[PDB]
């Protein structure tokens, strides 16, 4: 990434709408990035799992148990880190969209 | 084996995150269209 | 032996997940 980005504001949407006569999203014009920025906010990581270098045709086969928890490790840091924030990134463009 | 299937998880959920930044960006200039 | 039977279920498990997940993003129509 060709930027240090720090992380950004605790979400931009637990507004309960108020009417009279002007729109919410006149605030929301002035900043190009203003929907895309807070998706890109809600989909960022904390943690990831690091690129594995691909193992040796001589290399001692592991005992299963560590495997176990290689993969353990590794399916949690999706389901936390990937797809609950991208089922998060969809219900907040399902919003958007019915309003 | 494993580390090959860690590994390819990894790029396809990185483009599903691309998918949902494309659909972000389409919603964000009918937003602007209707203000 | 059991551990290599569990991680080729969790396997099969996560990559529907995986799956389900793409299932689930292309079959959101936004317009």
């Amino acid at each position: 990434l060709s930027t240090v980005h720090p992380a950004s504001p605790p979400l931009l949407c637990t507004r309960e709408d108020v009417e009279v006569a002007e729109s919410p999203l006149r605030v929301l014009a002035e900043t190009p990035d203003s929907f895309e920025k807070h998706i890109r906010s809600i989909l960022q990581r904390s943690v990831a799992n690091p690129a594995f270098l691909k193992a040796s045709e001589k290399d001692i086969a592991p005992p299963p148990e560590e495997c176990l928890q290689l993969l353990s490790r590794a399916t949690q840091v999706f389901r936390e880190q990937y797809i609950l924030k991208q089922d998060l990134a969809k219900e907040e463009i399902q919003r958007r969209v019915k309003l | 084996q494993l580390e090959s299937l860690i590994n390819k998880w990894s790029l396809e959920l990185e483009d599903q995150e691309r998918h949902f930044l494309q659909q972000a960006t389409q919603v964000n200039a009918w937003d602007r269209t209707l203000i | 032996d059991p551990v290599m039977a569990g991680i080729g279920e969790e396997i099969a498990h996560f990559q529907k997940e995986l799956e389900e997940l793409k299932a689930r993003t292309s079959k959101a129509c936004f317009q």
